[PDB]
């Protein structure tokens, strides 16, 4: 009886692990993409600040 | 002695009946149970492998 219960539990665990592999893959890739987007956005903002500051300095 | 022969061959008839009609069904039931437990075992092994 314990073997049958363990077999059912292990089938469920195998299914849920095959699902969780994809779930974690997607989660980590979303995190990496978010990091990339944040880096690009802050780089653009820093460049905007650079150009604005240089505008002010040139005007002075 | 005569009654011994009579009961001996009557028991022979009984054994013939048992082997003809009772042994096949019980053997099939034993085969089914053995195959079911062998399945359960193989299914457990394959679930562990999965």
């Amino acid at each position: 009886e314990a073997m049958l219960a363990k077999t059912a539990a292990d089938n469920r665990k195998s299914a849920e692990q095959v699902a969780a592999a994809q779930a974690d893959y997607e989660k980590e890739m979303a995190e990496a993409r978010a990091q990339a987007s944040a880096l690009r956005d802050e780089a653009r903002a820093a460049g905007r600040s650079v150009v604005d500051e240089k505008r002010a300095q040139a005007s002075g | 002695m005569s009654i011994f022969i009579g009961q001996l061959i009557g028991f022979a008839v009984i054994a013939f009946i048992i082997v003809k009609w009772v042994v096949p069904p019980v053997r099939t039931l034993m085969r089914n149970q053995q195959e079911a437990v062998r399945a359960a075992l193989a299914e457990s092994a394959e679930a562990a492998k999965k």
